[PDB]
DNA sequence: AGACGGCTGGCACGACTTTTGCAATCGCAGCCCT
DNA sequence: AGGGCTGATCGTGCAAAAGTCGTGCCAGCCGTCT
């Protein structure tokens, strides 16, 4: 559900489309006809914004409703020009006004783009994500011994396991998004 | 994972080519078959692509007769930007259709040789064949046949070119005949009254004679699941009719006064 | 299917291409841009 | 320099010295043309002359004969856009405008208009440029390859090819050493798609050949020669068994009904 | 304006055919089979003709567009449904006293026949929606592969054509006809050739394999001749490398 | 008491995104310039 | 008295140069058991 009270609303002044028609003046009136058509202009803008935001975050909740209810864990490899196709979304509207669109849901608050998980690789026609991938590697390190943090080697193994395949050279990449210490510096005395 | 819906495939060589089909659903290779007329074959090919439970959509549903024109199923592999007029943006489409999936090929025999001959082409390599200058761009997709086409006749006939035909060679499924299919016939007729009877939501399964069901077997039956499914409604379209069994099943649309 | 006669619009840039720019920013950042724009017109509300 | 053989399915009988009068032939531009046939090792020698293509910047450009449909074709062949057509787009050349020194795999449908093959064979002979318009043929070399399916001086007078066009093709020829002629791999390059196959299944072990399956395989017709063969391949390895039996039953023929 | 002269007493007269017609703009056809080099030749009077800074540059009979033969000679000015640009003449309407080989004219439709037997109007160049035509002279010129009295009996051209058919077609001779400097022709191709081959020279060389190409097909004067020269070289490469066992036969199975 | 070893982050290339920078010739007819 | 010339209107994209991630890849380093 769009919000509302959070869409601001663009009301045109009527006292002035009354005022004005019955300018004998041509200036004031040709004035007002534009400031008119530019205001109208604007609450279309405006409004189209609203309108192609929510038909591509029903896109995008249907898309990522997995991302929705299981989490960032379970977050599917959602990107604009597939979703642009699954939704039949704006081709390049949508690439431009997509920047800054926050939604609360049961997961919590998230943006746009962090709807939009990136794509990795998975066998057997199924597919795989990032975030997918931040939470798995989250959870492993914390699938691990306290004085022994899990290794980047060892993600890789955990993540292959999950059939991602994210091999060691991402795994470390990632896990330095995630920002923990892996095994030989996250080491400490039991 | 994701299970495929019931058919009644009662026949033991039936319940033999779902194992086959079992097996080879691991596997990804070419998947052709016998055609037989009034079967539902596709809905078995669903089963595989089920059993495959790819993630996305990798069971694309288009056959070739409605390509009357050599361009449709050419746009099988669309079209970019301005060959010939630019109708829409992106001509292209059921291509990336099964990005990551695969084709059933359906009316397939009816298709062009050069159409064919198009098809092959992709195969093997997967190269792009967009119309209009660009450069190609594969994709790990599958395809799968099915067709009352005999091949070697075919072959015999060379209407597509022996390359193509063994590079189908990967997964065959004969069909059994309508004719051929009796106890499993009978089975999905009790079963289709019951399905019928459910999204109708009529209140009462009439039920069905044992006259009824005998001279149903005395019908001539041509297609043992598509005319199965239209007798179904047939016999649906009568009022009352689910109140009290009837063997009121009407064969022929045409059929009148 | 081949070529010979038959087929046949356009889109607007500048003013109606500022106001789609305006739409890609953010919400506030929308807020802000229309409180600044209708403190001119005389004619909105 | 030398690439390695993503796959050298190759005949030490005279692939060995096909493969080597290829390589002799590799370095130059001019005209080049293959021949053999169905399923043959053609594309693979396409393949092989991809890698051929000498140096860096093998623009590698595919002509599916056989494609291309009825009309537009003949766009395919020169250049679409401008205003020409039912459309109007930024200059997508054709085909061969689209690559410039690239490599011509020809496919070797034989097209059935000699004069479309004529009007190829024009643009192919020289390019002077379309400074006209894009509907015409523009200024371009390319890499040209041609390989052979058919019986070519029986379609000279057969009249299918026609004899500019042919004199023009096989400056120098490329024949191929068919299924019933190279042999030579038959258990070698057996046992090669073999491994591939058990990898592929990620397969515990070969199990292994049987006699009187390797008996069947030298008394193959062997329709197809390398495809056909890597066919029968997938066909038994699909058809699969007990680790206990080396081979079972024959899978040259899988159309053949199971048993 | 000249290439490897097949050093022939007919190429002489050929030649002088030439050389007088060449201030002349007369239409002009040819009957010439592969390799005869007679579009060279062509070529070679327009860059000699009297128009010399002419704009001389043919255009393949094959090569129009199915529907576009109207913009095949003349060339979008307004409308045509495109809605934008085809405001380009065409390279016929381009020509103006300049050369455009008819070459392929063995082959075009019946309809380019006759959209031509128009062309054969004296001026008088529409295009599409026009107002007013162009009467723009142009010089022409044709070679064809086949006999023109043949597709005439065939009726494959229209006698239209023929009428089309203005400057007295010149013939080049056969290979068994030319037969005038087969040696040293190749002589010539393999100097090219070994320059391509990047070979020294031909150390192996001899000649009674030139006699026995003396006894040859030569289907093609040039599509054959230096064909079958660079096929034997490829085989050999290498210096000492004579006439004797090469052979022209690149569809035939060695040994 | 120096090498193993995985860290761990620097470095890399393309691959997906992306943001901005972009408006006309109409249409007559009267007015201005010549 | 004749030519120039004028714009009042003419509005949901894209494209383009740029950037930026994914994944890899690689190089030194420290705990330690040798
Ligand atoms: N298990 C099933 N459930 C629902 N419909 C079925 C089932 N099996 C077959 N059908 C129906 O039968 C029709 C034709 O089946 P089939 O004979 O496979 O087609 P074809 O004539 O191409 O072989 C299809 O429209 C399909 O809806
Ligand atoms: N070593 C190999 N590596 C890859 N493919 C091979 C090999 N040996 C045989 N094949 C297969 O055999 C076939 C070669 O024949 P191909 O060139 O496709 O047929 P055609 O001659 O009709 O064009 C292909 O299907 C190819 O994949
Ligand atoms: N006098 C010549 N010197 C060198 N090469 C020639 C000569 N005449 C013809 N050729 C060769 O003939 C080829 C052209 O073929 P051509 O004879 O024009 O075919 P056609 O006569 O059927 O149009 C060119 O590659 C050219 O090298
Ligand atoms: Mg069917
Ligand atoms: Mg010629």
């Amino acid at each position: 559900e769009l919000n509302a009270d959070s869409i601001p609303r663009l009301k045109i002044n009527q006292q002035y489309a009354a005022m004005g028609n019955s300018a004998r003046n041509d200036a004031d009136g040709q004035f007002i006809r534009s400031n008119l058509q530019e205001a109208r202009w604007l609450i279309k803008s405006l409004e189209s914004r609203n309108d192609t935001l929510l038909r591509v975050s029903r896109c995008i909740v249907e898309q990522q409703q997995a991302f929705f209810e299981q989490g960032e864990e379970y977050m599917k490899p959602m990107v604009l020009a597939d979703i642009a196709q699954a939704v039949e979304m704006h081709e390049s509207t949508i690439s431009r006004v997509t920047t800054q669109k926050y939604l609360h849901s049961p997961r919590g608050i998230f943006e746009l783009k962090y709807f939009f998980s990136s794509h990795v690789n998975t066998e057997g026609g199924g597919e795989a994500s990032s975030t997918a991938i931040r939470a798995l590697v989250k959870k492993l390190i914390a699938a691990e011994n306290p004085a022994k943090p899990l290794s980047d080697s060892k993600l890789t193994s955990m993540l292959s396991e999950q059939g991602i395949m994210v091999a060691r050279r991402t795994v470390a990449k990632y896990r330095e998004s995630l920002s923990i210490p892996p095994s030989n510096q996250r080491k400490q005395l039991v | 994972a994701e299970y495929k819906d019931n058919l009644l495939g009662e026949a033991n060589s039936f319940l033999e080519v779902l194992e086959q089909v079992s097996h080879l659903a691991p596997l990804d290779k070419p998947v052709l078959i016998i055609g037989e007329r009034g079967t539902g074959k596709e809905l078995i090919a669903s089963r595989l692509h089920y059993l495959s439970s790819r993630w996305q959509g990798p069971f694309i549903s288009l056959n070739c007769a409605a390509l009357n024109e050599n361009l449709l199923d050419s746009e099988l592999f669309g079209h970019e930007a301005g060959a010939f007029t630019g109708a829409q943006k992106r001509h292209p489409g059921r291509f990336e259709r099964a990005d990551g999936g695969t084709l059933f090929l359906d009316e397939l025999a009816t298709a062009p040789m050069m159409v064919q001959e198009k098809l092959l082409r992709v195969i093997e390599y997967g190269e792009l064949e967009r119309v209009g200058g660009s450069q190609p761009l594969q994709v790990n997709v599958r395809l799968v046949c099915a067709t009352n086409a005999d091949l070697p006749a075919m072959v015999n006939e060379g209407t597509f070119r022996a390359d193509l035909l063994d590079r189908l060679a990967f997964d065959v499924v004969q069909l059994p005949p309508l004719r051929e299919r009796e106890s499993d016939i009978m089975l999905m007729a009790e079963y289709f009254a019951i399905q019928m009877c459910r999204e109708i939501k009529l209140p009462l399964f009439p039920g069905f004679t044992e006259r009824a069901r005998e001279t149903l077997l005395n019908y001539r039956w041509p297609g043992n699941i598509r005319e199965l499914k239209n007798v179904v409604e047939r016999s649906v379209y009568r009022h009352g009719t689910s109140d009290y069994p009837l063997d009121d099943i009407i064969i022929d649309p045409f059929k009148r006064r | 299917m081949k070529q010979g006669l038959q087929l046949r619009s356009l889109a607007m840039t500048p003013q109606l291409q500022q106001a789609i720019r305006l739409l890609q920013l953010s919400t506030l950042e929308l807020q802000q841009e229309l409180q600044q724009a209708l403190e001119s017109n005389p004619l909105l509300e």
